[PDB]
C-alpha cells in the first residue's frame, strides 16, 4: 500500500506477501473382468458387448 | 588287483527318440462328420408322432 506523508514525516515499511501451493497426484484406474466365453459369444453373435 | 571297468562308473549311452504304446483316434469323429457351428447351444427339430 502506498502512504501520504509531509516534508519531514517517518516513511513507513510496507511489502508484498506471498505464498506457494502445491499439486496432489492422483492416479486412476478401471479393470473389468470377462470369461473367455464372453469374447467368443460376443465375436461370433457381434454382440458389441466388448466394444461397450 | 587287476583294473575292472566298474571302477571308472561309466555313463550309459543315451539312445535317440522315444518308445511309446498306440492310442486309438476319435470313432465320433471318423462316423460323423463335424458340422459348422457357432459358439452356443444348438436346438433341433424332431417328429414325435405320425399320423
Amino acid at each position: 500500500r502506498g502512504e501520504v506523508v509531509g516534508e519531514s514525516a517517518e516513511k513507513s515499511e510496507s511489502t508484498a506477501t506471498f505464498a506457494p501451493v502445491t499439486s496432489l497426484v492422483r492416479k486412476v484406474q478401471v479393470t473389468q473382468r470377462f470369461s473367455q466365453e464372453v469374447k467368443w459369444a460376443d465375436e461370433s453373435r457381434q454382440l458389441g458387448v466388448l466394444q461397450t | 588287483a587287476v583294473l575292472k571297468t566298474s571302477s571308472f562308473q561309466l555313463p550309459r549311452h543315451l539312445v535317440p527318440g522315444v518308445w511309446q504304446k498306440a492310442q486309438g483316434q476319435s470313432v465320433l469323429a471318423r462316423l460323423s462328420n463335424a458340422e459348422p457351428q457357432e459358439f452356443g447351444e444348438q436346438q433341433y427339430m424332431t417328429l414325435t408322432a405320425p399320423p
